[PDB]
RNA sequence: AGUAAACUGAGAGUAGAGUGCUUAGUUGAACAGGGCCCUGAAGCGCGUACACACCGCCCGUCACCCUCCUCAAGAGGAGACAAGUCGUAACAUGGUAAGUGUACUGGAAAGUGCACUUGGACGAACC
RNA sequence: CCCCACUAUGCUUAGCCCUAAACCUCAACAGUUAAAUCAACAAAACUGCUCGCCAGAACACUACGAGCCACAGCUUAAAACUCAAAGGACCUGGCGGUGCUUCAUAUCCCUCUAGAGGAGCCUGUUCUGUAAUCGAUAAACCCCGAUCAACCUCACCACCUCUUGCUCAGCCUAUAUACCGCCAUCUUCAGCAAACCCUGAUGAAGGCUACAAAGUAAGCGCAAGUACCCACGUAAAGACGUUAGGUCAAGGUGUAGCCC
RNA sequence: AAUAGGUUUGGUCCUAGCCUUUCUAUUAGCUCUUAGUAAGAUUACACAUGCAAGCAUCCCCGUUCCAGUGAGUUCACCCUCUAAAUCACCACGAUCAAAAGGGACAAGCAUCAAGCACGCAGCAAUGCAGCUCAAAACGCUUAGCCUAGCCACACCCCCACGGGAAACAGCAGUGAUUAACCUUUAGCAAUAAACGAAAGUUUAACUAAGCUAUACUAACCCCAGGGUUGGUCAAUUUCGUGCCAGCCACCGCGGUCACAC
């Protein structure tokens, strides 16, 4: 993230069905997405992350919930 | 979370069990003569009517002599699986055997998990394939097994009277009875997708009696039944204990194999929404560990597969899972389905570089053409074994060619020279050629008492103060090296050799 | 100013231990006049893009990554990321006042010529 | 930047180019000073009418399109990606290789005296070394904690030994960037501030002129008194605060940590 | 945008943007007991199957309607003239309403500024050289609209002789596609339409049902989840974490005492 936040953000490049490649910040401590996975991407940017503007919504498709 | 579980109803009462017809399914080897003595039994001929005279779908047919549901296993090493979901379903197994082989082995082994009995066919006709199977555990009445032993001629229609008799008394023997009332219990044979009929699934009635109207569900699939039909595709307004059935109006696609119970109406969903969660959970354990994993720590060929049916891209998944060449070449599966290649088969493909295989599918000018615009390699086949070696060739295409080293002469250093050409010092090796010849365009590499010390071209080869391009055996040349690190030695020798590129073949076999 | 300098003695602490510290005494000077040029202080102002406050802020060139745009896919541009490197261009009269147009020149901020502006000052009776 | 020489150029004629902080950054015309004058600064506040222009910052006096005698040009002029700001004017403070004036009294300069930096030694520190402490470490550390280490001191290292242990345990273990306690420093200053009151249109803020014009001020500090030989000098004193200044190793103590 | 609020800065004032608070709709996550009513593919992409137009003494009439979709798009409204239709038949007319003529009629772009024949006179021959336009002509892009309903389309070639080709934008349903997903129900009993002189027949119009928390209404002896808790903005105890994991609509939090994970 950009200053004065640090952390190491979980991102991933995905395909939309649009046929555009975006960068969509992943949510929830722990993430098992792979690549060739299908999942839900929805609008609200990650305030730290400058450039994304997409957010894959857990529980969705291949994106399982935040693990207790 | 409270458990919603639509469970299998207990063991039928005994007064409640009626009679009901036998499931018979037909194993054996490839080319063992399976389909054509279905076809003899059911009045009908298919097996010249195939692509490659290939069995490659388990089909159920209801056929009439009494009434017997036949069910055709593919003999191919490929559809294991399908072969296994049959003895899971069957009630008699039909072991083919031509006048014993690995799939016949399979067969015998998936009998044996299914603890059916086995009735053996002599396909063209035998004593030895008796005594063969003694060693597989299968033994004939002549040497005292109770598994019966019927030599018949399939394409001759010899014995097969009698073989249908032996059905029958066995069939008798077991008594199978059902409860044809009731909630709906059955198995899945096949599922795809019908463009005019939407998701269909082939099943077979255990108990209960099927009715249109009826809520079933089947893994995490569910279904108000809308249309049930017969292999003929006439529709039937019921369909009893062991009686295969075209089911149409599932909201998703079952798995192959999967039970199918009937529930008391569609707010079914529930249950398949419970069934979801439990699975979700048990990937959720699996992601806690991985994840914690990692908490605790802080030549690539993508395939698209689309397939007619679940149960043939089933056994092309298996194929693809056999794959043991990782290390040369990556085989990713980018993503399976059932059904004619479409738009987002296109899509992925286009994104991973990847190539489309469809397995009985087909693909529209407007698909073809989309898939030439975005450069992707739609690649369809109707025969497995054609998709396999396909795959294969696509994979040692993918492979890195194989340089082929050829020597071509040797020559042994005699003496070292320094020549004063340009300001510059050259050293010189006075060589003799000893066997064969050396060329200028060929490559070299520098012995040393059989230790390699240089690889590569000489900058200049040179003989009687004249430029030669190959030097015949016995001749003498001052060789000189591009490396100036080299140091040539009294004894030293060179061997000259010729690299050319060969094609490389995956190492992977699929057996 | 009994100050600096030189000489002598005593005490603290130690069983003993300092060329050290504290302290008493003795002999005992020179310059002390000019200056706001240097460095600071005060009074009245002036300027200020600094405010953890000039050890501030800040500009441009020379690598990587990210997004977008214009493109004969090689490239350019913008923004973000923010490093390291070369200078210190701007903010105080920023140490050559700053800036506009334009022309030429330069590793880079930028320099210079010409005209213009105050979004600078000229200390505000005489001296 | 400073000095020297010279060219384009500044001049004339004939065409172009058509840009300026082209700004008096304040449109033309007609009218008012009435009040409800008026964010701030600037060059007072306005009214009627009309035209031109403006609509977050940056991208951007840019790209593309178009027009032009212009061909590294001028005019018109976007969009995408990005940010929660940008901006105008002020208040207070700091700072200025900032102006004027007056000073510095061991003192800023020229000056006066004795030294240090050169030598040997004593002693401290850095660096190196060792199995072998710690802390201070610009002014405001460096014969400093020590008015003091051969054993002890000692908290260091190596080896050995003990486990309710001198203690109703213990720890010189971490944190002085949690502190008390004692201090350095500006200070070789003179200001800090309760409670009120007034000005700023009731903004941050400010509050003095003695022929006085909004300040009054308890209290702390300076001063006065006091110690030594005076009333002089030297001591002592020296507030609020500054440097997250020094000390967890004077002792105590918050938090965290070890308990064969 | 309002009864407004947070946010520029060391601080104040002004301008300004962004966001919050409110009300809907769609989708997603988690969750969900019942009843009534209303509403209900994302797609002018392709469609399996079943039905959706008959009636009637033969001729005729209807199948040009209803039903559907929103692709295209200043054919919708007012006036003049007057076709077809109803009033059995003329109505020497009324109602209704085509074509034709006149007028009015969406948004963005001027970096779309010129269009290039877009006019007039004459009976005609032919003559004049004009006509529209910065008060937006011409052009490009977007869009169903002014909702008792109206306009347009009916697989495409604006049309449909013809060609491409064999058509669900009728109902139920399906494939593909999308974040978007209603039953392959019944009856003509009510109304409407078609036909008949009529008893009547037919109708996926419609009626009565089916599925769905999309909405409203109402209730339940038992049956409650979702989000939030630093400020705006109602509401946190203790542990773990230690600028990491993570959170945030904006300001921002987290570096060993976290009201923000
Ligand atoms: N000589 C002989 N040949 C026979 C007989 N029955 C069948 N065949 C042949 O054997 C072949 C059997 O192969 P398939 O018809 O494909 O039957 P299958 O054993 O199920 O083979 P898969 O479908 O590939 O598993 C047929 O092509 C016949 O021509 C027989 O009774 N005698
Ligand atoms: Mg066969
Ligand atoms: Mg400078
Ligand atoms: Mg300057
Ligand atoms: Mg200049
Ligand atoms: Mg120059
Ligand atoms: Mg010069
Ligand atoms: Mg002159
Ligand atoms: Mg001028
Ligand atoms: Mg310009
Ligand atoms: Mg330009
Ligand atoms: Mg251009
Ligand atoms: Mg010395
Ligand atoms: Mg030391
Ligand atoms: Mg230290
Ligand atoms: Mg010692
Ligand atoms: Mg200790
Ligand atoms: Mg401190
Ligand atoms: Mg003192
Ligand atoms: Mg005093
Ligand atoms: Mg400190
Ligand atoms: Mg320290
Ligand atoms: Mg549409
Ligand atoms: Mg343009
Ligand atoms: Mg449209
Ligand atoms: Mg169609
Ligand atoms: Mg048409
Ligand atoms: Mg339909
Ligand atoms: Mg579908
Ligand atoms: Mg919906
Ligand atoms: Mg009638």
């Amino acid at each position: 993230p950009k200053k004065p936040n640090s952390a190491n953000r979980k991102c991933c490049r995905v395909r939309l069905s649009t046929g555009r490649e975006a960068v969509c910040f992943i949510p929830g401590e722990g993430h098992t997405l792979q690549e060739h996975q299908i999942v839900l991407v929805e609008g609200g940017r990650t305030q730290d992350l400058p450039g994304v503007k997409l957010t894959v919504v857990r529980g969705k498709y291949d994106c399982g919930h935040v693990q207790k | 979370r409270k458990n919603k579980d639509a469970v299998r109803r207990p063991q039928a009462d005994p007064a409640l069990l009626t009679p009901r017809s036998p499931v018979v399914t037909i194993m054996g080897h490839v080319d063992h003569g399976k389909t054509t003595l279905l076809d003899k039994f059911r009045k009908t001929q298919v097996a010249a009517v195939e692509t490659g005279g290939i069995t490659q779908h388990i089909g159920a047919f209801l056929v009439s002599l009494e009434k017997i549901t036949f069910l055709d296993t593919p003999g191919h090493a490929a559809f294991s699986a399908m072969r296994a979901r049959g003895a899971q379903v069957t009630d008699i197994v039909v072991l083919v055997v031509a006048a014993v082989m690995k799939q016949t082995v399979e067969s015998i082994q998936h009998a044996k998990d299914a603890q059916v009995p086995i009735i053996l066919a002599v396909n063209k006709c035998p004593e030895k394939v008796k005594k063969e199977l003694l060693a597989y555990d299968v033994v004939c009445e002549d040497y005292g097994g109770d598994v019966q032993a019927v030599p018949v001629s399939a394409l001759t229609g010899d014995n097969l009277m009698a073989l249908a008799e032996a059905t029958v008394a066995l069939a008798e023997m077991l008594e199978l009875k059902a409860d044809p009332n009731g909630p709906v219990e059955g198995t899945v044979i096949e599922s795809f997708t019908d463009k005019g009929r939407g998701l269909v699934t082939t099943a077979i009635i255990q108990r209960g009696t099927l009715r249109k109207g009826s809520v079933l569900v089947a893994g995490k699939c569910w279904a108000k039944v809308r249309l049930m039909f017969d292999e003929n595709g006439k529709t039937i307004d019921e369909a009893y204990p062991s009686m295969p059935v075209g089911i149409t109006g599932w909201r998703d696609l079952p798995s192959a194999g999967e039970e199918i119970l009937e529930v008391e109406s569609e707010p079914a969903r529930e249950v398949v929404d419970w069934r979801k969660y439990e699975q979700e959970q048990e990937k959720g354990q699996e992601d806690l560990k991985i994840i914690e994993e990692k908490r605790k720590e802080h030549n690539v060929l993508s395939v698209i597969i689309k397939g007619d049916v679940d149960g043939s891209v089933e056994a092309i998944l298996n194929i693809i899972d056999t794959y043991d060449a990782s290390h040369e070449c990556e085989l990713e599966l980018v993503h399976f389905g059932v059904g004619d290649v479409s738009a987002n088969d296109v899509n992925l493909a286009e994104t991973f570089d990847g190539v489309i295989y469809g397995f009985n599918v087909n693909a529209g000018n407007v698909i073809q053409q989309s898939a030439a615009k975005k450069g992707v390699k739609i690649k369809l086949h109707k025969i497995i074994y054609r998709l396999v070696e396909d795959l294969q060739e696509e994979l040692s295409s993918r492979l890195p060619c194989a340089v082929e080293e050829h020597p071509v002469g040797e020559a042994s250093i005699l003496a070292t020279f320094s020549v004063t050409e340009g300001k510059k010092k050259v050293p010189v090796a006075g060589c003799r050629v000893q066997k064969g010849q050396l060329e200028k365009q060929k490559k070299f590499k520098l012995t040393r008492n059989g230790h390699v010390i240089w690889k590569g071209s000489l900058t200049s080869l040179k003989h009687h103060k004249d430029d030669i391009s190959i030097v015949k055996t016995g001749m003498d040349c001052g060789l000189s090296l591009d490396e100036d690190n080299m140091e040539f030695q009294v004894g030293d020798r060179i061997v000259c050799y010729e690299e050319k590129q060969i094609q490389a073949k995956t190492s992977w076999d699929p057996g």
